[PDB]
């Protein structure tokens, strides 16, 4: 009931997927052969909504993992808990779009993308009750950035009813890896402001800072960031999948924290994250954990939040507690920072609380911000574009492939608009 | 096991396809030899009528 | 219970007749002696009771020196004693010498062996006729041993691999002549005729076998190999048999077209085949390639009617059908307007034979193709130009006429190679 | 299920070609009879049994270097009837291998090339490998180039092209050729990286400390560039790149596609060992003036593109801060159309060494292939040099006796002008 089903497309999103379900199996127990055994009888009452079951008793994976190129997959295959994954889900290319958004999008993913689809629709179609749907992936790579929001697209007139969140990964000018990242990040954008109901944004650069300070590891790795980025994943549907004083869904988080339907862009933290040094240090206590959430430093983007008012905030408290001082402590944060919240909407924060705690920890909070703080990373992302495309540089494959200029145009004139009423009701007063 | 048995039937084909090239290893130097055979004769053919 | 009896006439009939015999004798395991080191043989040999094999084939020549280099060779106690027929007097390349002087006074002896062992045989598929063409007494032997078959046995079927002239080189002078006439005389009488030119093998053995100064000893293995892949299917378990009986069903659209051509794959030197997969695809690619073709004709020039091939080895049904479907796609072969599908395909699980000391080697993959096509009128061309220019003068014409030939002999098979051209003309336009 | 063919025309191709050859065996672990005592499908082919039969070509007129390769102890290694070998030498004769006795060869040299794709499913592109200072090669090259773009299409080709050195040259008729076949290849070639021997020659003197070197080291330099080019293929790697994902990041506009090479570290045994071969230090040495493969200077233009890979067990966070502290350095200065101009590939496997060599083996090396503006000076002094000698018609008549127009070097000096008046309006701020 209300379950949703999983689909990661390139290899940002299946290397994604890969962590989340391992963490996801270790929260419930699940071995890595698919059989259950978990010691507490609710691990096993609400594991139907991220798993489907077979003959056996054994469990299996509601994930669909596609890709233009089967290296990735291959690869994660003949990693941990990789057995799991159905192989008739797995659709792979046999060519590559080479980072391109319009090989991606316009030639070979179209053609791709119907196999994919099936799939999904039978696996949708099977569903006792659709809750909605979660899509994983990079912006910075042109193929998994074409064929990731043209799926976007085609499942949105298919299912309007239905709630999606995606957890997007754009290009920071920091950390660069790629030198396409602006216009497939662009041409990204563009379309998944028009379909997506709920977007978070994911920096690997912050990730970098916080593993660099907060935990105070001397190498940190890409594993290290995807369980971060797996453990946040899991605080947003905590609640959902067991009990809590206040049960929250993914569609409660989208009726309280979006005022108007094109802002759809949020940010996420998750809390506590000490180091090994300090874990037997510190004292876990709500009001700790809950400032430690709200500083700046505590995200894991680069939009400093202080250079802006929130919008709302959101605050997924988990573990075995009471509201009271809970209640408190937000009435006491709102006050002493009213100047960075907005003032036309009076108690602009939402508290949920889920019974059972993260495994290996008794105490957590996932915090979900709309905040007047976002425009900087579509700003400067418009600035990296607007300099590489003024000269028309590397806009041949682009213009070899079908589309032209006009619609880049329209795109930046789409996200420059975006942003401008973005930044307007943060000048907005009563 | 049917992975088991495909690879060894193949295998065992390697080892059997060893073989049309290293007879003609064997064949073409003795093609080569009979050429040169030839040249020898007509060289003995040119010393006998002068 | 089937059989099938071999006529050999003619120096070339009988070269390539032992060659067949050393090549059938080997596979079968029968020692030159006819003896058992130690029943498919039953195609090929007869039972005497107690031992040694008596081959089911006869040898006729006019010439005696090929007889007795073949009664004082290692294989003196294989064939019967009194089945390899010798004259006195040589043909001396006359085919109305052959066909009408001294011939006729054989042909009786001929008839009686050939009836002496067809009593024998009980499942008699049919005769298969090995004959030079460009020598006079092969081609009138030939010629008279089809006319008494035609009528003694009728309906029974014959096969005549007959080795055509190449069209620039030539051994002797007047062979154009004898050719036309033997063509003529086979066209009415012969259901199936292979062609097997002598410079496209050539130019296979220097191509392929890097085979730099050959002699015909290798032209004669390799038709052997030919034969032995036809016929291998009567005496091989496989998972398509195709019987002789299965041949003009899809190879001879009409009853004058039956001259086809053949192919072998792979025909290769025995240097490059282990270091390659020897993959279906790549052995009928082979076969398919004009380059490749036995008989010095141009595949390309004409359309294609009909093709049977047959694989012998480990292949695969399902490779096969792969293959066909690539070759279909190809665009530099077409096929006639009505003709949708015209392959036919068999299947054997013996693989090929090979020879000590011999040229090819040991393959666990083999094809081999006849094709029946509408390209072929180049030969039959080129050869009406030939006669023509030395009978315009008539030149060597005497030579003929003072043997009882007519002197009208020569403009009946002229019009009816006309009259065959202008067949294959009408039958190469599309409706 | 990836492949790649590799073309080898002229003496310096056959002796290069049989350099890498070395190192690709080594590499796979193929002995030097084949014999084995699956990443390997990218370079080889499974020829049933043991040896492995290379995807390349060779084709030369003259049969010394064929007859040495045949007679050497690869002989069982290649297939003999791929290495093509002709009658009569084109005397270094650009008209000679292009009109008169390259047209009867290049028939058979496509056959060979059909012969070998057809084996191919996952055909990545060609690689082709001629020096440009001899006739034959260049000839060849060039049929064989402009035979190639009709017959397949848009399938990705790329040459590694020798050039002349600025004052050190071993002919005296090797510009005429150059020029003709720099105007064949500009519109037929997709990438092009020039391989000049005069800075090969001062890398070794400086870094190697060889007084006395010859043509096997040069080729043995090539072999590692061109290993560590393609070692993403056939390796497993944090962040992959594939051959047509290279311009995209290195080609902004058809007509430039000229770029060249560096490669880092490079160091004898002797000596090596006593630093500690860090990634900044490497990748500082890499972009070092004195260090690249091509005898142009950095400095006297600006920076378009730059992709470079790494293998070894580098950390992505090194690869960023090496890269910051590039982008600090005032010395290098990139164009004002590109705000980012990196590219980074990541692979785990170390560079392996070939006995007797003059390389000690690495386990951190950096490859960069990358495209600047600076490199018009080549193109200059090779158009003065070729105007020097077209002013009096020098030389004219033995191309002009093999069936070669008068005209064509006009056009093939209006397209290098205008190559550089590109190159001038490029090079140039908004
Ligand atoms: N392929 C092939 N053809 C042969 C061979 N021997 C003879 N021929 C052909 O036969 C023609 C001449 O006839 P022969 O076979 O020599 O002798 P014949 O057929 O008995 O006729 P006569 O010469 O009159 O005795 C030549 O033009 C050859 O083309 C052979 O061993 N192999
Ligand atoms: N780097 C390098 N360049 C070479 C080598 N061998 C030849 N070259 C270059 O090739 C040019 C001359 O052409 P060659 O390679 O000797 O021979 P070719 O390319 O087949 O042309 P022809 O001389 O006409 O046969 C010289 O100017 C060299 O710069 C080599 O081993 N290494
Ligand atoms: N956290 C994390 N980020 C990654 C990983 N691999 C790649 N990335 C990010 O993804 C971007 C490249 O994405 P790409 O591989 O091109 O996506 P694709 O085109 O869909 O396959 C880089 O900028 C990296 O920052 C990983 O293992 N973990
Ligand atoms: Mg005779
Ligand atoms: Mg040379």
């Amino acid at each position: 009931m209300r379950e949703i089903v999983h689909i990661q497309g390139g290899q940002c999103g299946n290397q994604i997927g890969a962590k989340f379900w391992e963490v996801i199996s270790d929260e419930h127990g699940i071995d890595p052969t698919g059989t259950y055994h978990g010691d507490s009888d609710l691990q096993l009452e609400r594991i139907n909504v991220y798993y489907n079951e077979a003959t056996g008793g054994r469990y299996v994976p509601r994930a669909i993992l596609m890709d233009l190129e089967p290296g990735t997959m291959d690869s994660v295959r003949a990693g941990p808990f990789g057995q799991l994954f159905r192989p008739d889900n797995f659709v792979f290319g046999q060519t590559g779009a080479g980072n391109n958004w319009a090989k991606g999008h316009y030639t070979e993913g179209a053609e791709l993308i119907d196999s994919v689809l099936d799939v999904v629709r039978k696996e949708a179609e099977g569903c006792d009750c659709l809750q909605g749907f979660q899509i994983t992936h990079s912006l910075g790579g042109g193929t998994g950035s074409g064929m990731g929001t043209l799926l976007i697209s085609k499942v949105r007139e298919e299912y309007p009813d239905r709630i999606m969140e995606t957890f997007s990964v754009v290009p920071s000018p920091k950390v660069s890896d790629t030198v396409v990242e602006p216009y497939n990040a662009t041409l990204s954008v563009h379309q998944l402001v028009e379909n997506a109901d709920e977007c978070m944004v994911i920096d690997n650069e912050a990730l970098y800072d916080i593993c660099f300070r907060t935990l105070k590891l001397t190498t940190p790795t890409y594993g290290d960031l995807n369980h971060l980025v797996s453990a946040a994943m899991s605080g947003v549907t905590c609640c959902l999948r067991f009990p809590g004083q206040l049960n929250s869904d993914l569609r409660k988080l989208a009726v309280n924290l979006i005022p108007f339907p094109r802002l759809h862009f949020f940010m996420i933290g998750f809390a506590p994250l000490t180091s090994r040094g300090s874990q037997q240090y510190r004292a876990l206590t709500v009001p700790e954990l809950t400032q430690q959430m709200f500083d700046a430093k505590n995200m894991m983007c680069a939009a400093d939040p202080r250079h802006g008012r929130y919008l709302t905030a959101s605050a997924l408290f988990r573990g075995r507690m009471s509201t009271k001082e809970v209640d408190e402590q937000m009435l006491n944060v709102q006050n002493k920072n009213s100047s960075y919240f907005v003032e036309w909407i009076p108690n602009n924060i939402k508290s949920s609380i889920c019974d059972i705690p993260p495994k290996g920890l008794k105490m957590a909070v996932t915090f979900v911000g709309n905040s007047t703080a976002i425009q900087e990373m579509f700003k400067r992302v418009a600035e990296q574009f607007t300099a590489m495309f003024r000269r028309k540089a590397f806009l041949h494959w682009y213009t070899g492939e079908g589309m032209d200029e006009m619609e880049f145009t329209e795109a930046e004139s789409n996200m420059n608009d975006l942003v401008s009423e973005y930044q307007q009701y943060q000048d907005a007063t009563a | 096991h049917k992975a088991l048995k495909k690879k060894s039937d193949q295998k065992k084909l390697l080892d059997e396809i060893f073989e049309a090239n290293q007879n003609a290893i064997l064949v073409k130097q003795k093609r080569v030899q009979e050429e040169k055979v030839e040249e020898e004769k007509i060289v003995k053919y040119n010393l006998e009528k002068a | 219970m089937r059989e099938v009896i071999s006529i050999h006439v003619g120096q070339g009939g009988i070269q390539v007749g032992n060659a067949c015999w050393e090549l059938f004798c080997l596979e079968h395991g029968i020692q030159p002696d006819g003896q058992m080191p130690s029943d498919a043989f039953n195609t090929f040999f007869s039972e005497t009771g107690a031992g040694k094999h008596v081959p089911r084939a006869v040898f006729l020549d006019l010439e005696p020196t090929v007889i007795d280099e073949v009664r004082t060779g290692t294989y003196r106690q294989l064939f019967h004693p009194e089945q390899l027929i010798s004259g006195k007097e040589d043909a001396a390349n006359n085919f109305a010498r052959g066909h009408y002087t001294i011939g006729k006074e054989i042909v009786d002896l001929c008839l009686d062996r050939i009836r002496k062992l067809a009593d024998n045989c009980t499942g008699l598929q049919g005769f298969l006729v090995f004959n030079s063409v460009g020598g006079g007494t092969g081609s009138g032997l030939g010629s008279l041993l089809l006319e008494r078959l035609s009528v003694d046995y009728g309906k029974k079927s014959k096969l005549g691999f007959t080795i055509y002239p190449s069209p620039q080189v030539s051994t002797a002078v007047v062979e154009p002549y004898n050719s036309i006439l033997s063509t003529h005389s086979l066209l009415e009488h012969t259901d199936v005729a292979v062609m097997l030119d002598n410079e496209a093998i050539y130019d296979i053995c220097r191509r392929n076998l890097d085979i730099e100064r050959p002699t015909y000893t290798n032209l004669n293995r390799l038709i052997a190999q030919v034969i032995s892949s036809l016929t291998a299917s009567l005496r091989f378990d496989g998972a398509l048999n195709v019987d002789i009986t299965e041949f003009q069903t899809n190879l001879v659209p009409y009853p004058r077209i039956h001259f086809m051509l053949s192919s072998y794959a792979p025909i290769i030197s025995a240097e490059k085949a282990y270091h390659e997969q020897l993959s279906v695809a790549e052995i009928t690619n082979s076969a398919f390639e004009p380059a490749n073709m036995m008989a010095k004709c141009d595949p390309r020039h004409g359309k294609y009617m009909a093709c049977s091939m047959m694989y012998r080895g480990d292949v695969v049904p399902k490779d096969v059908n792969a293959s066909i479907a690539t070759i279909k796609t190809k665009r530099t072969i077409q096929f006639v307007d009505w003709c949708p599908t015209g392959f036919k395909v068999g299947i054997n699980y013996q693989p090929p034979t090979v020879v000590p000391g011999g040229d090819l080697a040991k393959v666990m993959r083999a094809v081999c193709m006849i094709s029946n096509s509408t390209a072929i009128a180049e030969v039959f061309s080129r050869l009406d130009h030939k006669f023509d220019l030395m009978y315009a003068k008539r030149a060597f014409v005497h030579w003929y006429v003072g043997e009882g030939m007519e002197e009208g002999e020569f403009s009946e098979a002229r019009e009816d190679l006309a009259a065959l051209e202008k067949d294959y003309e009408e039958v190469g336009i599309e409706t």
